[PDB]
Order: structure tokens, then C-alpha cells, then sequence
């Protein structure tokens, strides 16, 4: 569930993802797996 | 005749306020739009700066909204400009011009002032360093000399040769803003090779704010 | 009579008549009658004011 | 705001011909255009106001035109005291706005002269205080096009070289250029062969002058 | 394991104004997880950083809650983060639709406009939402870089 | 408290004339004024008490006067051992208050002499420890008016220069001035042209002496 | 003859207390008003400082009310001054003078003391750095030298030339308080150019509190 704000590289966004029993909570990626 | 007399030069620190006036005379200063312009070196001027002398209405540009504040005086007939937060790109000559129409209407500029050189930097002094008259580069029957001055920002000066005697090859190169923050003046002269050694060629510096005149022979 | 108008971006000494909302009666609404604020139902009666 | 774009930005003609100064706006603005005439060193002067009326004191040789988006300034006969930069001002209607252009230089057309190449080695007085600089003289050239490049042991050099060009002379109609190569005291003794490259249109081959210390 | 001993002996703090808790009682009480901040104000913006104060740096730059529990620590940097030629390296937002919320960030560089229709930086009613401070070293005590 | 203001604050006369020392108060005070005489280096000495009576040991040449707000001290014949600073003390009545003035300088009037211009370059011994300073000598000058300014590459300098002036000599009645330009070790080698500007009334042109290192 | 003998120098830390006495002799010290003054370098003195020796009444000024406290002793006939909170503007010479009238009346000062140089600062050691006798600046038939000393606060000394042999050009420049907090002494001498090299010119330092005497030849 990619939480955040207006996409297309305008604000920070939280990307909570679980891959193989690993909860990688990254909240710095943008949108220009 | 309508004429607008301004003030002289005024150097100010990067962060202080500048107060430049614009004295008008020769006409009835009651209904006339007053403007203000400033031509940057190499660049141009683009802003309105129209102020109503009679009323208390003022108008500024978009890039300069809260940095510049102007006022008028119906008694002395002289407007005042107060530009705060002086940057390193606003050091140029400021002009004040009137309008062709009256207050209700608006038109282009018709009567201009004289200019007000405003500079925002540190102060320094010049240094007369003569060049080297190389005899190898004398192709063409003539020769060349020079009075290349060192770095100095305030330059209300003028150059000559032999106190203005020689008037052949008096082309003065304009100064440039180096990376340090000062200006360097260049001045050469083309003289025949037959006058080498016999005739003297000594430039003269007339720097008034420094009160120093150094005459060095090349 | 030729009237002239100036539109300089400066504090205006004259704008016009301040628009006032309509008299909303028989409804509990907020009222501001020149300082007197609050909320009430504007209803008339047979009182004789001085 | 309405921006003004000048495509030519320069006009090299001879005294006696007609000028082709242009002033184009961005959108389809009205005829509220006014040109200027600013002599280099002096104060600007109004030339034509509202693009359809003649100003006071302006001779009959100046006559502007234009309507909407195709403006032009046609001079009848050029005068030696009329060669200066011309700026056109565009005014808005509602928010009392005024916009200016960029300016078009009007240099007197003259035959292409050969730029005199001269180099001045630094003196011993400047070497004692550091900041050694070499000056290359480039005078007597009509076209404002000269690439002054130094040869640091058969190589290039940039960033530490500033060029200064004078105005057009009134006697011989020539220009003057002086380049200064800012270096260090300990760096000047590292090299011995210093050359000045001159790239000019009227020169069939780049003139390179060097000296031995 | 905190000690809170290097903050009371020295006196280089400009405004040691704690909110919610007292400074003299932080040596005994423990916490779950503390959160520190780092930002440089324009000298006279320290008073705006308070649970209830407003202005131009406490509405769309850094919002503090009314029930904040912590301490504000500001100290002058007139010689560490100042330059005589210019220190144009810090900016602040002064144009945004609506105030921010406590402990929020608004890092963005889009142009500002009252209505919609995203405009370009060259426009008539659209300007940059951020402006540089302009810290110097030859000014008064007000225009000085303070790290809070 | 009643303050004392001295407008002249100086009196340059020749031995043999009469003095015009003044002492004016703020309000309309009584005649409770008393002057003093303090030799530079020695201890002060009473001259006239209550402005209307002569003290003990004071010769008959000293005779003061004044009433209310117009006080003056008229000396009959000036003596070479009487040139010193004179202070007047004003006393209040109720709260046992005592106020003093500022003092007036009395120096022998001599002829305006050209100040000797000399500059001393720093030695290599001081460079090994840093804080290089240049000393400029200005002696043999009557009027206490000299603008000592350093020429840092033909420029001005202030704040880092302290001037010291001596007292009036008894042989030739001249003064001496010595200025010290406090600088740094790494800053002295940055500049080479060091000059000392001497602006004196008796000099028709500012004498500038420099040296090359 | 009435005479007032005081103590010597007394250096005190910025914040401690200073105790300076004023011994009186030669008269009946029973009914006489005692005063205390202090002339600051460049500035002046303005205060009462009147203390009653017989009774126990004291009088202070407005700027110095709770910082200075005085006392008297009818047995030893010597008053004592205790000035606390010594700031950086109290380093000067303190004097004590009597009055012309008795205790009931009041008049000006008639008998003065000798002075008490009380300084409030730190101490250090001096250094002898000779100048450079440049032969280019020898215009006028004579020359010049110098014995510029380094920064040192305590200066109860005097300078001379060749142990007092040469008495021509003994003008001693007064010391000045630099930004560091110490004083610097200057001493030059004018000698003819014909005596350059032959005659020796060596100053003599007599700094007693430091017990350091360095004689350097110029």
C-alpha cells in the first residue's frame, strides 16, 4: 500500500511492502516491485 | 527646460538600505507620473516603478515587491527610493524618468535624469604595475606599451599619457568583475619603434577616493 | 462629466459600498448587527422602540 | 507578462542606408509600442511613442510603423551621431505594467581590418607579489569575433581568462580587445612557452605569437 | 542512556525554553524514544516556534502542537554558518494553501498559484513558493543564523 | 546633578599674555565655584577657592572672577611652570554633592613646524613569532592635528591602527607621534607597497613615504 | 607641613576587592573632612567621596553606591577604601585629598596626596624586538632607530640610550591599551647619518616585576 501524496515526483510517499516474510517499510521512493 | 538632477555615487554594504533621491525642476510638479529604471551591465531594465507624487499611491514590480519602497514630497518636489536587501546583481546605474502623459493616462518616458551609480561590495585600492616592452614583438614598424593596474573595485578614474600630451593610442579597455570581486583596468598605447627610449611614456592615475597618485615609468 | 479611475497596487482610499447580506428571518443563523454577534432566530413582534 | 523577443539583435550598416530594426511581442498585443535611443554612456532618449506618432525634437528621418504583432523601425538616412542601441517598451493595460525588450546594436559597417597581435610578458615587479598575468593585445579589428586561447604546452586553457572589448572608435572605426590570463606565482615558473591564439575571420591562418623566458 | 549534563553546564544556548516538562527534572525521568530536529531560523523566528505562536515560519514551514512536550534549543552561528560574501544556502516556504499540521514536512518545488491550472515559473500571477534567507555577518542581532 | 560644560576646552597662548579660561554651569548656580591646577605627572593644586578669595601660596598673578553663570579666570602673567590643565569643581548645597568639569589644555604657542616623516619596516625577528607591525614616525610638529593613515596597496586602513602622542617638550616645544599598524604574519607577505600618509596643516602636500621589500 | 602619603601599586583580579589606605600626618587629625578621587586615563572624576573621620558617617555617589565602602580609624589616623566589583573601567590612579574647611563646613581641596596606581588586569612578560634602520629614509642629514617593546601590562619602568649616555632624542611615547589587553611601549632616537655603525645604540630594559632584562643591539 503506497501511501503518500500527489505522484509524479512532487512529494514524499510511504511504500510499505512485504517480500518473503520481510516487512520492508520504505518511505522515500517516488514515481518519477 | 525640464531637467532631472540626481545624486552621485553611493556604495552600500550587502544587507543595508540605500536612499537615492531624484530632484525635479523646470515644470509644475503636481500632475506627472514619476518612474524609475536601472540598466544592469550587459543586461537590461524591466520594471514599472511608477509612483504618484500628488497622491500616496505606489506601484512596484513582481520580482521587487517588498524589497523596494518609494515615497514622494510635494514640498521639495523630489522622490526618494529605498531598496532593501541589496544583492550582488543590482549594482548598476539607477535612472529616474518622467512620463509623457499625466496621472490619469500613461505613456512612454520623455524626460530622463542623469544617473546614479550604486555599488554593493567592499572597497580596495589600485596598484600601478607596468608591463615589459619586449623588442621581439615589434613587427610593423611600431611598438606597444601598457599600464595594467591591479585589482580595485572603486574606479572613478581616467587614464592618459604624459599628462595628456600623447593623444595617439589612448584606447582604454573597460574593467571586468573578476572572481575575487574587484575590477582591473587596462590601457595600452601604440608608438613607433624610433621613439623607443627617447620619448617618455608615463601614465597618470587620478584616484580621488584613495588620495593616491602613483606614476611609474614603463 | 468625465470621471477618471486609477488602479495602482496601493492601499485604496475608496473601494465602494460594503456589501451586507440579506435579512434571513425565521431561521437560527449567526447575526452581526454592528458588533452584536451571536446566533438566534430573527423574528418580529409588536414592541415599540424609541 | 508579455515578453519581447528580438531575433536580429544586431544591425551592421553604413551611414546613409535604411535601418531594419524589429520589435516582436509574444501574444497579439495592441499598437502600444514605444522605441528608445540610448547613446552608450549618455542617457536614453525617446524616439517614437505609441508606434504611430512622432516625438518632440526627433527629426523627420525617423519614422516607425507596425500593427499588432509586426512592428518595424525604418530610418530614412542614418547619421553618425545616431549609431546607438535601440530599446522598445511594451505597456499593458490593466495592471499599469511596462515591459522592455533586449536592444539592437547599430555599429557602423567598415571593411574587415587585420587584428594586430601583440603579447606582453609579465614584469619582475609583479612576480614578487604573485598573481602573474599575461596580456595579449588584439586591436584594429572590425568584426566582434575573436577566440583568444592560450597554449599551455600545446594544450587549451579556459576559466582563468577574461576578455574585455572596447567600443567602436570614431576616427578609424576599429575595436580593441585585451585578454588576461590569471595564474599563480608558483605556476608561472612551471611552464616556459606561452602563446596567444588569434582566431579572426579576416585572417586566413590563426596568428600565434610566443616568447621565450 | 541520557545524562542531560552537557546542556546545563554550558551557556551557549540562546533560548532554553522547555515546554511541557522542566529541564531540571529530565535527569531522572526516562522516555521511550526521543525525536530531535535540525533547522536554521532567521534569528527572530525562534519566538514563532512555540505551542501557540504563529507567523510566517510556524504555519507552512514547521508546525508545533499545542500540547508539545519537550525543549527548544537555539544557538547562534554567526561564525560557523555565515559568510561575508553571502550564505545563500537555506530557504523557507512562504506561499502555501492552508497551514500545516504538527510534525509534518512539505518538501516540494512546484510553482505557486491561488487557483489550479499548474503554471510555469515564468508567469504573471505565479511565483516561487520558497525564498532564501540571506544570512550575513555585518548585520544586527536580529538577522543572524540560529540553529534550533 | 548640575553638569559643567567647557566650550573652548583648549587655550594655546604665549608666555606673557592673559588667559581666558572659562567654566560654565548648567543652571543658575551660586558663586560656589573653585578652580584647580594639576601639573601632568604631578599632583593637583588649588588655585582659587569660592571664586572670590585667593588661596595660600598662590602668587598675585592669579585672580579669578565670576558671578552666577559667567565665570572666568584671568591670569596676569603666564609662567613657564604654570602650563597645565585647570579643572573647576562645582558643589551643591543640600545633598553634599560635588561635581567637576573637563579641563582645559594650556600649551606654549610655537611656530608650525613640518612633521618629520619616517617609517620603520618590521625586522625578521618579529616575523618568526608573528604579529608583524609597521611603525611610522611623526615628530617635531606644533599643532595636535595629524591624520596618520596607512596605504594598503593605495587604499585606506582603520581599526587596526593605534596612535600615541607624547607631551610638549621643554627645549623646542614640539610633540611626537608614533602609529602602530597591527597585522598578521600571513597577511604581511600578501602586500608589498606600505606607505604612511601625513596630513598636516603646515604641509602644502601630503608627504607619502613608502618602501619596497 | 600637611602631607598625605599613600601606598604603592596593587593589581587585583576582575571581581575581587581592593584595599587602599591614605596615611595622613603633620596636623591634628580630629576635625577635618577627608575626600577621595581617582583620575581615569583620558576621562575625569566626578563624585563626592567625603567621609567623616571623627564620626561614623559616610557619603557615596550615585554610580557607586553599594560597590564602594569606606572606613576611618581615629587611632592610626588613616582612612581605608574598599571598592568591590572591580570592572574593566576602574584601572586608574586613586588620590585622597583633604578639605579647606572643617567638618561642619565644606570647601575645595587644598592638600593632595601622591597617588595609588590600582590596575585590574592580567600580567605577562615583554620582549625586545628591534626595528630596521632603512638607509633609504635618511633624508635630512640624520637617521632614526627604535626599541619597540612587545605587549606587556606592568610598566613601572623607563627607557634610555647607552645607559643614559646619549641625551638627544629621548622622547618616550606613552603606552596604549591594545585589543588583547596589554600595553606597548615605543622609544625612538634621532642620530646623524655620520654616526651610523660607529656609535652603538642599545636600549636598556629594567622590568623589575618580571626580573627580565634583555639588551638587543639595533
Amino acid at each position: 500500500w503506497v501511501f503518500g501524496s500527489t505522484m509524479n515526483n512532487k512529494s514524499q510517499s510511504v511504500i510499505i511492502i512485504n517480500n518473503s516474510t520481510n516487512v520492508v517499510i520504505r518511505a522515500c521512493n517516488f514515481e518519477l516491485h | 527646460q525640464v531637467q532631472l538632477v540626481q545624486s552621485g555615487a553611493e556604495v552600500k554594504k550587502p544587507g543595508a538600505s540605500v536612499k537615492v533621491s531624484c530632484k525635479t525642476s523646470g515644470y509644475t510638479f503636481t500632475d506627472h507620473y514619476m518612474y524609475w529604471v536601472r540598466q544592469a551591465p550587459g543586461q537590461g531594465l524591466e520594471w514599472m516603478g511608477v509612483i504618484n507624487p500628488d497622491a500616496g499611491s505606489v506601484t512596484y514590480a513582481q520580482k521587487f515587491q517588498g524589497r523596494v519602497t518609494m515615497t514622494s514630497d510635494t514640498s521639495t518636489s523630489t522622490v526618494y527610493m529605498e531598496l532593501s536587501s541589496l544583492r550582488s546583481e543590482d549594482t548598476a546605474v539607477y535612472y529616474c524618468a518622467r512620463d509623457l502623459f499625466f496621472i490619469p493616462a500613461a505613456n512612454s518616458f520623455d524626460y530622463w535624469g542623469q544617473g546614479t551609480l550604486v555599488t554593493v561590495s567592499s572597497t580596495k585600492g589600485p596598484s600601478v604595475f607596468p608591463l615589459a616592452p619586449s623588442s621581439k614583438s615589434t613587427s610593423g614598424g611600431t611598438a606597444a606599451l601598457g599600464c595594467l593596474v591591479k585589482d580595485y573595485f572603486p574606479e572613478p578614474v581616467t587614464v592618459s599619457w604624459n599628462s595628456g600630451a600623447l593623444t595617439s593610442g589612448v584606447h582604454t579597455f573597460p574593467a571586468v568583475l573578476q572572481s575575487s570581486g574587484l575590477y582591473s583596468l587596462s590601457s595600452v598605447v601604440t608608438v613607433p619603434s624610433s621613439s623607443l627610449g627617447t620619448q617618455t611614456y608615463i601614465c597618470n592615475v587620478n584616484h580621488k577616493p584613495s588620495n593616491t597618485k602613483v606614476d611609474k615609468k614603463v | 462629466v468625465v470621471l477618471s479611475f486609477e488602479l495602482l497596487n496601493a492601499p485604496a482610499t475608496v473601494c465602494g459600498p460594503k456589501l451586507s447580506t440579506d435579512l434571513i428571518k425565521n431561521q437560527c443563523v449567526n447575526f452581526n448587527f454592528n458588533g452584536l454577534t451571536g446566533t438566534g432566530v430573527l423574528t418580529p413582534s409588536s414592541k415599540r422602540f424609541q | 507578462e508579455i515578453v519581447l523577443t528580438q531575433s536580429p539583435a544586431t544591425l551592421s550598416l553604413s551611414p546613409g542606408e535604411r535601418a531594419t530594426l524589429s520589435c516582436r511581442a509574444s501574444q497579439s498585443v495592441s499598437s502600444y509600442l514605444a522605441w528608445y535611443q540610448q547613446k552608450p554612456g549618455q542617457a536614453p532618449r525617446l524616439l517614437i511613442y505609441d508606434a504611430t506618432n512622432r516625438a518632440t525634437g526627433i527629426p523627420a528621418r525617423f519614422s516607425g510603423s507596425g500593427s499588432g504583432t509586426d512592428f518595424t523601425l525604418t530610418i530614412s538616412s542614418l547619421e553618425p551621431e545616431d549609431f546607438a542601441v535601440y530599446y522598445c517598451q511594451h505597456r499593458s493595460n490593466w495592471p499599469r505594467m511596462f515591459t522592455f525588450g533586449q536592444g539592437t546594436k547599430l555599429e557602423i559597417k567598415r571593411t574587415v581590418a587585420a587584428p594586430s597581435v601583440f603579447i606582453f610578458p609579465p614584469s619582475d615587479e609583479q612576480l614578487k607579489s604573485g598573481t602573474a598575468s599575461v596580456v595579449c593585445l588584439l586591436n584594429n579589428f572590425y568584426p566582434r569575433e575573436a577566440k583568444v586561447q592560450w597554449k599551455v604546452d600545446n594544450a587549451l586553457q579556459s576559466g582563468n581568462s577574461q576578455e574585455s572589448v572596447t567600443e567602436q572608435d570614431s576616427k578609424d572605426s576599429t575595436y580593441s580587445l585585451s585578454s588576461t590570463l590569471t595564474l599563480s606565482k608558483a605556476d608561472y615558473e612551471k611552464h616556459k612557452v606561452y602563446a596567444c591564439e588569434v582566431t579572426h575571420q579576416g585572417l586566413s591562418s590563426p596568428v600565434t605569437k610566443s616568447f621565450n623566458r | 542512556v541520557a545524562d542531560y549534563s552537557v546542556l546545563y553546564n554550558s551557556t551557549f544556548f540562546s533560548t532554553f525554553k522547555c515546554y511541557g516538562v522542566s529541564a531540571t527534572k529530565l535527569n531522572d525521568l526516562c522516555f521511550s524514544n526521543v525525536y530531535a530536529d535540525s533547522f536554521v531560523v532567521k534569528g527572530d523566528d525562534v519566538r514563532q516556534i512555540a505551542p501557540g505562536q504563529t507567523g510566517v515560519i510556524a504555519d507552512y514551514n514547521y508546525k508545533l502542537p499545542d500540547d508539545f512536550m519537550g525543549c527548544v534549543l537555539a544557538w547562534n552561528t554567526r561564525n560557523i554558518d555565515a559568510t561575508s560574501t553571502g550564505n545563500y544556502n537555506y530557504k523557507y516556504r512562504y506561499l502555501r494553501h492552508g497551514k500545516l499540521r504538527p510534525f509534518e514536512r512539505d518538501i516540494s518545488n512546484v510553482p505557486f498559484s491561488p487557483d489550479g491550472k499548474p503554471c510555469t515559473p515564468p508567469a504573471l500571477n505565479c511565483y516561487w513558493p520558497l525564498n532564501d534567507y540571506g544570512f550575513y555577518t555585518t548585520t544586527g542581532i536580529g538577522y543572524q543564523p540560529y540553529r534550533v
